[PDB]
């Protein structure tokens, strides 16, 4: 991507990933599978919702063609409408589809960006308490129960706790 | 112990296009746009067109004889023209501002058929004779109904002078006609009288028509013509009508008694006993969506039209 | 030893929009949008504007008597008309081609009125005869002040033959009219002969106008019309007129002597005494935006026209 | 926001700091308080004036609108003229208002782009130095002078210098 | 050991514009506006356009005696007339709908110049007496080629009746007029007959023309006028002229044989014997580029047209 | 740039460098000099490609003016004609500027980002197996072939092998 995480240091997606959009997964004794994010997710979802209601709504002013018929003495006013209805049409037609093109990239880029945001609010909780493998996964200088993990979701992740036997390990 | 940061995915096929990659697969996808139409003609909001079938607008308001189907004609949504109908005008002429009227015609829902110069009222001259072959109705030959033919009584052509007063709190459209004989035998022969005119007044119009003898192509085997003429006669105007022959004079004038959003559709696609909230020439629609691409002539509550063929929004993220 | 990284922030309410977000606070704004006019109309640049009052265009340039105000005009910036003037044709009747003359108008700061056809110069005719009540000047009867309407005199009417030369270096706008009375005894109590025309040419102008004597509705008490016509006079161009009846002849025509930014403003806004460099129909501007939303057809130096009633540019931050 | 620094790692804005738009801000014995940065502010100012002026110069060349009249029997170009004003009215407000859209994100982003830029001008000279708490804050392994945070300021961060006390610090 | 990670650099000067950054300089551009031309008229793809010189569309249908260059002319790719031609009309007057009648022309690639009515048809009438000073021709005095002023024959002007039938596959266009004297003796002088007309007929047109007798400046030494009319004859269809005086008769018409993309070009630019596949009135455009700021009147397979000075597309990254 | 790589933590270009747009530079007792990376290179081709592509297409459906002659008399729909013409001409000179100088911007970030993502292709697959000056160079706890150096281009470096000189190089 741009942001260089999905498809990126983050190779793949999960398929048994489908509580949510960006994710974790967790992996001790107690259990593996998959958990998702909420304030990551639902986010996201504000975000893109918000932007599809505006593209359209930003569009309901646009040009309305109308029928006007003429005789064939009035060929060149006949023309110019005809040019005119057209020319609207042909602005419109550009219009819808370049503000398409334009937020289809922005809408992927922001996937890309949370993903990344994702993988920093982790790490840099982590600090040196655990091993980064750089595939998007983290490995632990110390135990973490089922409920260790639900820590630094939260966002709450406790560092003066675990520090022991983290700097011991080594 | 082992947590991982990573992303949805899913088997879903559907692609979006953006500025560097098309076909960029994806998890989520919106379609925008509108594509399929239920191809017929419908009601819309519960009002049913006006299907002129086989007559035009002129035919319908002046009252060619092969559209009796439409002597009377109910409140429309919006009106149905084909390209080409068969049957105009019967008699061959020119209907002026012919397209001005349609323009009036298409913020009009409703007329209603009113009476304004009496058949019976023309005592000094020949009312019902009156007629040609060229328009025919059922073998014989007849006119416009609309409008009389008047002719001369007995070797004479006194001087008209009628009028109209609308005592309507409506506009009306009156319409008019003047007839061009061939050669100046016809002439006398209709109307006695060999230089004449129409002349035409309200508070507004003033008009002197005079005729055109001349020598033309046959066109529905006649070489004579007939020129139609309207206006818009204002509540408590008066219009005042004075000739000495040639005159195609009213019988009846359309009452515009609803106004409001309409249109004349172009189209040979058959009516179809539906019902619709938004109409094209091609058939009707019915979708949420907020873009389409039928036809740019629409009418009623519609999606925007675009010329694209595909165009759909990147919602989720690039699938694996 | 603690050294952080961080950014502004401040007690700000400003608000801006964006694709994701609506109302994003922010640090630092820029409204670029002008919603607000002093309600009057102004000078421009230092010109005042002509303001017609209760008069139309028309009645102005033909000198309706209702309109002595606007006998001698200085130059204008613009011209100011309102929805529905009073004050048009005192005499019911068409002025031909008017939005054309308009549009010519518009691109015209000043006139200078001269006298092209002297009214001393009718001797074999009554130039003062000449009037009517629908054109009444302080209870007695009178008529447009730049044209004459000539009458019999003594039981005849001998053909006119007048004619104009432009001797100067600026264009003309010459105007006249024909009368159509209502029936012929008037026609032959007003000018004699029975059968009449007026020939008007120039070097591109070719016209014959023929009365028109038909019964109307009563306009302005009046059932007779009369139809005025003009056209631009060339330097060095001559015009001729020819006439045996029914002619409103000019007395007076204008002088195109400057040309430059003008419009024709509709607009019921009393003047007010000020200056502005930009004037709308509801009021005038002064404003440093580019863009404003009070009305589309503005003249002097302003903001480009929206229809947004907010436009604000984010230059800060989001806030906090 | 975007590049998660705004709103992201760093939490709030800082009141105190109305020296700039992206500063510092130094504790140390001497003294505390706020300082802003200048090459950083300042890039930040013409990038943002430029398009402003961009946006409305791009927008001069917009149609404007003209009176005509017509008579009754002109029905059909009168409706001509009023759709094709209205047409360009509409054109003209979409643009307006879409590059008001769009740009105001973009700015937002680039403010975002440029706090998390500076925040890594000054951990990309600190290396093993010192302590990052992840919050847009820098603790040291060693002492610093107020001069001495005017080093890592000016970009002039001398790393063969204390390195020393900082490695053995642990 | 020592790896690093960096970009590509070089000594390029091409600059790029950004809404934050103008004159960005970069490694990689693409201009793609095309800013030069040939400034040469040219064949448009081996087809010779029409060059009237001197003429104008008018002074060559009508045949005026100075544009003889155009008697026949081949097929052309399109039309080149001056802003201010000198031939145009050699005798004053009006032509009729002439820009209806230029935007036909404008999708028109070739005529057939054919006979429809002979000029040893007029028995009855003088067909060569005929011509003006006003149209000379070497000296001498001559008329337009394509048509006969009809003069009388021995103190008489018999009512003409004639016609013809359209017998090719292709559409007519038919041109005629109608001669405006100065007074009532030259009117007799000419045609004999002092009240004239001339009717016009077809299968939809019908008109009656009168001659307007008329005092008028003198334009190329003349004060009488002539007016010119024109129809597009049908396959099949039939034109029928009836006159007593003042008839300007067809001698020939022109077949319209082949339609398609063509137009009328203003310019005074040369024709400078090369090839094209895309012209504008400034000069010819040989590119690749997909817009150009030249000018927006071409006619080929052209770049879109804009009006920028410069326009170029950033590939590469900022340089150093 | 927005991505704080270009004319960021790697200062320049390298002249040298005209193997390709984003490469390497190894130095190591066998030789000096630059390589190119190709599916970096080539992916930022395509895309430059494809992109140039889709604005001159989405431009071909523009406005074109047709010449229409009036009479003296037709005053108002020849100045109709002459602001609906401009009018139209005046929209898709907007169109196309302003689509140059938004994708110009891009353009230039795009190349930005992706220099910036392969700074992370490197870093995150090195680990504390080697320095990192903060210039755009690495500096290694280990001895590094001229093919050593290939192993961390084609993707493929191998961790479970140089790990001991690097830890005991402290
Ligand atoms: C995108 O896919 C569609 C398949 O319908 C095809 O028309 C188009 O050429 C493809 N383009 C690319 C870049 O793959
Ligand atoms: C129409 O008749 C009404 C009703 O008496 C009257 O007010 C009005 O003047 C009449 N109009 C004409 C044209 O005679
Ligand atoms: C129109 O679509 C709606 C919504 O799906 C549906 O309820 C209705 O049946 C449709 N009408 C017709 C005529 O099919
Ligand atoms: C934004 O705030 C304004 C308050 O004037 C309101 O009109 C609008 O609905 C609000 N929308 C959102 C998304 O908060
Ligand atoms: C106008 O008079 C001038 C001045 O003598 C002369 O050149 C010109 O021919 C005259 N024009 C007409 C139409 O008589
Ligand atoms: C117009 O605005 C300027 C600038 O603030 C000011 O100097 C002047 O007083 C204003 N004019 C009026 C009429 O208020
Ligand atoms: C950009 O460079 C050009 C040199 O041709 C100049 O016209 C323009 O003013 C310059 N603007 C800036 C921002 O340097
Ligand atoms: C034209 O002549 C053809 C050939 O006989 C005939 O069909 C047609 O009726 C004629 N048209 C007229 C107007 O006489
Ligand atoms: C047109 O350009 C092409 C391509 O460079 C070239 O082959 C040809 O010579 C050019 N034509 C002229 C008339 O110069």
């Amino acid at each position: 991507g741009l942001f260089g995480a999905i498809a990126g240091f983050i190779e793949g997606g999960w398929q048994g990933m489908v509580d949510g959009w960006y994710g974790y997964h967790h992996s001790n004794e107690q259990g593996s599978g998959y958990a998702a994010d909420k304030e990551s997710t639902q986010k996201a979802i504000d975000g893109v919702t918000n932007k599809v209601n505006s593209i359209i709504d930003k569009m309901n002013t646009q040009f309305e063609a109308v029928g006007r018929e003429f005789n064939n003495l009035e060929r060149r006013i006949e023309n110019l409408n005809k040019k005119m209805e057209d020319g609207f049409l042909d602005v419109w037609t550009y219009n819808a589809e370049l503000l398409v093109l334009m937020e289809n990239e922005r809408t992927l880029d922001f996937h890309d960006s949370n993903v990344k945001n994702l993988y920093d609010k982790v790490r840099l909780q982590l600090r040196d308490n655990a091993k980064e493998l750089g595939n998007g996964c983290f490995e632990f200088y110390h135990k973490c129960d089922n409920e260790c993990m639900e820590s630094v979701r939260n966002g709450t992740y406790d560092y003066p706790q675990y520090s022991e036997e983290a700097r011991l390990k080594r | 112990d082992h947590i991982c940061i990573g992303y949805h995915a899913n088997n879903s096929t559907e692609q979006v296009d953006t500025i560097m990659e098309k076909n960029v697969t994806v998890t989520h996808a919106q379609d925008i746009l509108e594509k399929t139409h239920n191809g017929k003609l419908c009601d819309l909001n519960g009002v049913k067109p006006l299907i002129l079938k086989d007559c035009s607008v002129a035919g319908w308001l002046l009252g060619n004889p092969m559209c009796d189907e439409f002597i009377n004609v109910p409140e429309w949504s919006y009106i149905v023209e084909k390209a080409n109908p068969a049957n105009d005008l019967c008699y061959p002429g020119n209907f002026n501002d012919y397209e001005e009227l349609k323009h009036l015609l298409s913020r009009i829902n409703h007329f209603e058929k009113i009476q304004i110069i009496p058949k019976d009222s023309w005592s000094d001259h020949e009312a019902s004779l009156g007629v040609s072959s060229a328009c025919p109705y059922q073998g014989n030959s007849s006119f416009f109904r609309n409008v009389v033919w008047l002719i001369k009584k007995g070797n004479a052509y006194p001087t008209i002078k009628k009028s109209y007063n609308n005592t309507n709190q409506e506009d009306l459209l009156v319409l008019w006609g003047i007839h061009h004989p061939n050669d100046e035998a016809e002439q006398t022969r209709l109307y006695q009288n060999p230089t004449t005119y129409i002349s035409i007044g309200t508070s507004t119009l003033n008009q002197r028509l005079v005729p055109k003898i001349a020598t033309r192509s046959k066109v529905n085997g006649q070489s004579g013509r007939i020129d139609f003429f309207w206006t818009i006669l204002k509540p408590n105007d008066a219009i005042n009508f004075e000739s000495n022959g040639n005159f195609i004079a009213p019988e009846y004038a359309y009452k515009i008694v609803k106004k409001g959003d309409s249109t004349i559709m172009k189209s040979e696609v058959e009516y179809g006993n539906c019902n619709t909230r938004c109409q094209t020439p091609m058939g009707a629609i019915n979708s949420s969506m907020p873009f389409h691409n039928i036809h740019p002539l629409t009418i009623g509550e519609c999606p925007k039209y675009v010329k694209s063929n595909k165009l759909v929004l990147a919602t989720g993220l690039r699938n694996s």
